[PDB]
């Protein structure tokens, strides 16, 4: 009876929501951005190979400096790369080297990671010793870590497999806060440039954008048939894109609360594993499982061009802060560094 | 905590051996570069040898090339300077500094508090020998190379040493501007080409010392004559 | 036309990588195994005979290190993190044979047994494990014995027609499981029949992982 | 007829041999992605490939003089050359061929024990010392090779024994046991006791799987040493034959022209063996194409 | 009383989503051409620049 009615209730919200978000979608953005010109062919060239990897990568990071990256593999080691020389700044051993996620803290003194021992372990990476150390173990997830992002040096968000991402305090290796709502696998995060909101993709093919400092889910996209493997924040903040195991990539709009475009190729059958956007937001760099990735004109929803240079599926990819150049890295166990010519 | 202790000096013969040793305590020793300097007395610092991480390289000063012998022994963490027909020119103040290279690293940050041996090229120029100070006011140190140490890859490699009396030398600035961990924000290190200034803005008695200049374009590494701060 | 810390940064990028390819030739000289089961089929009794999220198992025996990976605590989803032990050199997958008339706590209309099989042809089929080798256990061996007296094997397979003996019961069991193999050129699946006081387990794997390497230096050597 | 077969059957085999051996090279190399090959046996393959390559690219040099004229143009400074090179070759690919099988017996037969020594180091360093005993197993090939003046204003590069009535003998039957005997049984040994110790005890050789397995690998390692003994036993058969031949026929220099054709066989067969037997190697090969 | 305590959270969640101001799609468009417009000079994977000017030469 009380159950009933409830669940009655949910619906009629769904339908109101759905009649708002139809009520402002007064054109398409495939209709605002039809009069500027398309980007052309984008061709990048890899300037750098970064070998010393010998087994699958599966994700990788750029620091704030443009300059020095952490890649992440299942040979149990995490690497520091200087891309400018290809020197391995650091080589960090993993105590479990199922790692499925790494991140860079924006002040470079701090690299992240975790996979499914459950525990995101921060390494510090300026200490007398000379040597890289675990500083912190943060346990507390009952599922694979699928993701981690810094907000600074004390303060990092986590999502993992247990359908849930938190927020924790590493110097004192409590999560403070929990974001709960998602009724599947949470697969990545993305943050907002100014730290204080984080958009999530999980196996609900559902993005919930969440409030860090309050804590609660702000606003549910839906519209992916699978699996959300990878999103990412529009330089902006105004917006993120998606990819999911359907072959799509989607641009969903925080204020408008909906779908904005779709990317997607006949061709591409393919899931895609990781997003990025690049400097002005112009062109959506999408890695796939078909071992390419492909650049996307994030308006006019044209495949601008294609890096073909894996042997593997594309397990991720980063554009560099300054947007200078955008690193992919691959099962193939390599790591390259790609941007254009005049 | 990080130290490193020299021992096995002393008073020697001319024409004598003597092998220094520099235990390593509190830091990766084997990731560490290591590297001789001597001071005369009454001089400043001069480079004496180095050895890589991994002994793969080993670099000499002409000066002592063929006469002395460095080696680590990583297990160990001990640091050696074998030394053979030692002259009365080898008298001095022998230091043992780390430094490790990578980039963003900071080289020569930490140094040994030395042993001392008594026996029986880019040029670096600190004119000012000695600069009359006061707490609380602001003094400016210059250095001088003969040769442009910006290097094509944007880094300009002078650093910059703090020798207080009775203490071994202190990294103050690496590579022209970035301040050293540990050293107050007082300190600044401003250059350009070959003429570079060492500003401390509200000096304090701790100041108080030497400063030294030293370029790391290329090998042999060389110092500067020394900038005495007195009160 | 590198600067003197250059050349030193380059150095030590260069002992890193001595210290990568040493790590690399050890991990390419130690087995790494897929533990994967059912719940109450005896997957725990094999790790006490072989002494968070993912628990790992080193042990050594005649002079070869295996390292076997227990994802029982992964109750995520499967698909997304399997793909994770790509590579692994065999699969154990334990079965209790015991749990054929025994229906499941939670569905209460799948038959145990019956459970077992749909988890090891999705396991056994599936796109990462094509020429990955399967090491099947049947456990619980003297309890099934004792059951099938009292209870025949018809309950589970109603297409079993055979004598209602351990003989026979058993060994039509091994041919359900291995008749699921839908690659039947790509791998081979090595099944024994384990116990509760049995200490030829680990034997047993031994001999089932030498064939495999065997049968992976045969064709990188190009033999195969 | 005569005149225009020989050229033919000499031009098929450096043609075919060149793009196989190519093949193999370009295929590893792609594989390793421009580096030092990490696996042992892809270091065997590039290097027997390599070895090949050479004795495919001097045919034209020892071919020129069989079927034209019969006259050497190159002078003596080339004649010494030449044939210290040609000889390397065939030494050097014999013996990496005989390295390559026994590394495939340790693979094998000892897959715990030898995974200590087969390290990509010491595969380099067993290449590098295999060369080192084909120079020195090719000494008296460079010291005696001296043009030998023919009846008439033609001469030739060949060997010229200070003693020919007795420096005969130690001279072919030290290069057939060298080359040809001694290599032979060690890798017909090495395989014969792969195919008997492919298979453990627990393997279940009932299945498709394992009997597929034997099957497809005792073809391997028949193809590996048929093709040896086929494309080089006619050429020390005659070799030896010679020993006691005082005046050869035209038959038998007919014979001898066509042994040296299946000697530069074997390295044109060996790409092709790797590129067909091989699935794994076949299925990449396709991939990277 | 698993269920009926799960349906109270999931309705109240709806409700915090259903109140949030939305603007239109034609507005929200404009806002992301006007940014990638005004950033297209900075952006060098759109606009590659010099190799002089490039460090990864």
């Amino acid at each position: 009876s009380e159950l009933d009615q409830l669940r009655q209730e949910a619906e009629q919200l769904k339908n109101q929501i759905r009649d708002a978000r139809k009520a402002c979608a007064d054109a398409t953005l495939s209709q605002i951005t039809n009069n500027i010109d398309p980007v052309g062919r984008i061709q990048m060239r890899t300037r750098r190979t970064l070998r010393g990897h010998l087994a699958k990568i599966y994700a990788m990071h750029w620091g704030t400096d443009s300059r020095l990256l952490v890649s992440a593999s299942q040979d149990g080691k995490l690497i520091i790369w200087d891309s400018y020389t290809t020197n391995k700044v650091h080589a960090i051993p993993l105590r479990s080297s199922w790692v499925m996620t790494c991140a860079y803290a924006p002040s470079g003194n701090y690299v992240a990671c975790g996979g499914l021992d459950n525990i995101c372990s921060i390494y510090n990476l300026k200490t007398r010793e000379g040597n890289v150390r675990v500083s912190r173990e943060l346990a507390g997830h009952t599922g694979y870590l699928s993701c981690c992002r810094f907000l600074d040096d004390n303060q990092i968000v986590t999502s993992s497999g247990d359908t849930t991402c938190a927020l924790w305090d590493i110097e004192t290796g409590q999560q403070t806060t929990t974001f709960t709502g998602h009724t599947g696998d949470v697969m990545s995060l993305s943050l907002a440039p100014d730290t204080r909101l984080f958009v999530s993709g999980a196996c609900d093919a559902s993005a919930k954008l969440w409030d860090v400092r309050e804590g609660m889910c702000r606003q549910t996209f839906t519209g992916h048939e699978s699996d959300i493997n990878a999103i990412c924040f529009f330089p902006n903040g105004n917006a993120f894109a998606t990819g999911s195991d359907d072959a799509t990539c989607r641009l969903f709009d925080l204020r408008a609360d909906q779908e904005l475009m779709t990317y997607s190729h006949d061709n591409i059958i393919c899931g895609i594993t990781s997003v990025s956007f690049s400097k002005s937001g112009r062109l959506l760099l999408a890695g796939y499982d078909d071992f390419n990735c492909n650049v996307w004109d994030a308006l006019k929803a044209d495949r601008a061009g294609v890096l073909a240079g894996h042997d593997n599926r594309v397990s991720c990819l980063g554009v560099t802060d300054d947007g200078m150049a955008v690193a992919t890295g691959s099962w193939d166990s390599f790591l390259k560094i790609w941007n254009g010519s005049s | 905590d990080v130290q490193l202790v020299e021992s096995g000096g002393g008073l020697v013969q001319p024409g004598g051996s003597r092998k220094l040793s520099c235990s390593a305590s509190g830091f990766a020793f084997s990731s560490f570069g290591m590297h001789w300097v001597r001071q005369a007395p009454e001089k400043g610092l001069e480079w004496v040898a180095y050895i890589s991480s991994g002994s793969g390289t080993i670099y000499y000063a002409d000066t002592v090339k063929g006469r002395f012998t460095i080696s680590r022994d990583d297990p160990k963490n001990t640091l050696f300077l074998q030394m053979t027909s030692l002259r009365s020119e080898d008298t001095a103040m022998y230091y043992c500094v780390r430094s490790i290279y990578y980039y963003g690293s900071s080289p020569f940050d930490f140094w040994g508090q030395g042993t001392t041996l008594t026996v029986s090229d880019i040029v670096m120029t600190q004119a000012t020998s000695s600069v009359p100070v006061t707490p609380g006011e602001s003094v400016s140190i210059s250095c001088r190379s003969s040769k442009s140490l910006l290097h094509s890859n944007g880094n300009t490699y002078l650093y910059w040493f703090l020798q207080r009396p009775g203490q071994s030398p202190q990294l103050l600035i690496y590579r022209m501007s970035n301040l050293a961990s540990g050293v107050p924000d007082r300190f600044s290190g401003s250059g350009s080409g070959t003429a570079f200034t060492l500003t401390i803005s509200r000096l304090e008695a701790e100041d108080v010392g030497v400063y030294y200049c030293m370029q790391h374009l290329e090998y042999p590494l060389t110092f500067g004559a020394g900038t005495k701060l007195e009160l | 036309t590198l600067s003197a810390e250059d050349k030193a940064a380059v150095e030590r990028s260069k002992m890193i990588d001595r210290n990568l390819r040493e790590d690399g030739e050890k991990a390419a000289r130690e087995v790494k195994l897929l533990l994967l089961g059912a719940g109450e089929s005896g997957k725990n009794t094999i790790v006490k005979q072989m002494k968070t999220g993912i628990v790992e198992t080193h042990f050594t025996f005649k002079d070869l290190h295996f390292k076997m990976f227990d994802v029982g605590a992964q109750r995520s989803e499967r698909k997304k993190w399997i793909h994770c032990f790509e590579g692994v050199t065999a699969i154990i997958f334990c079965v209790a044979l015991s749990d054929y008339d025994l229906v499941l706590a939670e569905d209460e209309e799948m038959n145990r047994m019956h459970a077992s099989m749909k988890l090891f042809d999705s396991i056994c089929n599936n796109k990462w494990f094509t020429d990955t080798s399967i090491i099947l256990f049947l456990n619980k061996k003297d309890l099934f014995e004792e059951k099938i007296k009292k209870s025949p094997l018809t309950i589970c397979y109603p297409e079993y027609a055979g004598s209602n003996t351990y003989e026979e019961a058993a060994a039509y069991i091994q041919c359900q499981f291995e008749d699921l193999n839908k690659r039947k050129d790509t791998k081979e699946i090595y099944t024994h029949f384990t116990c509760s006081t049995d200490t030829k387990n680990v034997q047993f794997v031994f001999d089932a992982v030498t064939d495999v390497i065997i049968k992976n230096n045969l064709k990188d050597c190009g033999l195969f | 007829y005569i005149n225009i077969i020989m050229p033919s059957v000499f031009g098929t085999i450096c043609l075919l041999g060149i793009i196989g051996n190519s093949t193999v090279i370009f295929a590893v190399v792609k594989k390793s992605k421009l580096h030092w090959c990490n696996n042992v046996p892809d270091i065997f393959i590039i290097n027997l490939s390599v070895v090949d390559l050479l004795f495919l690219l001097g045919m034209p040099f020892m071919i020129h003089q069989l079927m034209g004229n019969g006259v050497w143009h190159f002078g003596e400074t080339m004649c010494t050359l030449i044939t210290a090179m040609d000889a390397n070759s065939q030494f050097t690919s014999t013996y990496i061929l005989t390295a390559m099988a026994i590394d495939r017996y340790l693979a094998t037969v000892h897959p715990i024990s030898s995974t200590k020594f087969r390290k990509p180091s010491v595969a380099t360093l067993v290449i590098c010392l295999l060369w080192a005993l084909s120079f020195i197993s090719i000494t008296p090939v460079w010291l005696y090779a001296r043009l030998i003046p023919f009846p008439g204003g033609a001469v030739g590069c060949g060997i010229r024994l200070p003693n020919p009535d007795t420096d005969l003998y130690w001279f072919t039957l030290y290069q057939f046991f060298l080359a040809f005997a001694l290599p032979f049984v060690v890798i017909t040994a090495a395989y014969v006791r792969i195919l008997q110790r492919m298979t453990s005890s627990v393997a279940p050789a009932s299945q498709r799987s394992i009997r597929l397995r034997t099957k497809r690998v005792t073809r391997t390692a028949i193809a590996i040493c048929l093709v040896f003994f086929v494309c080089w036993a006619p050429y020390y058969v005659l070799q030896l034959t010679q020993l006691s031949i005082s005046r050869p026929t035209l038959t038998f220099v007919y014979l001898y022209n066509a042994a040296i054709s299946l000697g530069y066989a074997n390295s044109c067969l060996n790409p092709f063996v790797y590129i067909v037997l091989c699935e794994t190697f076949r299925k990449r090969l396709v991939l990277s194409v | 009383t698993a269920s009926i305590a799960q349906a109270r959270k999931l309705v109240e969640q709806l409700k915090m989503e259903a109140n949030i101001d939305r603007i239109k799609v034609s507005k929200a468009a404009a806002d992301l051409m006007a940014y990638c417009e005004a950033h297209a000079k900075e952006d060098p994977l759109l606009t590659p620049v010099p190799a002089s000017e490039n460090p990864f030469r």
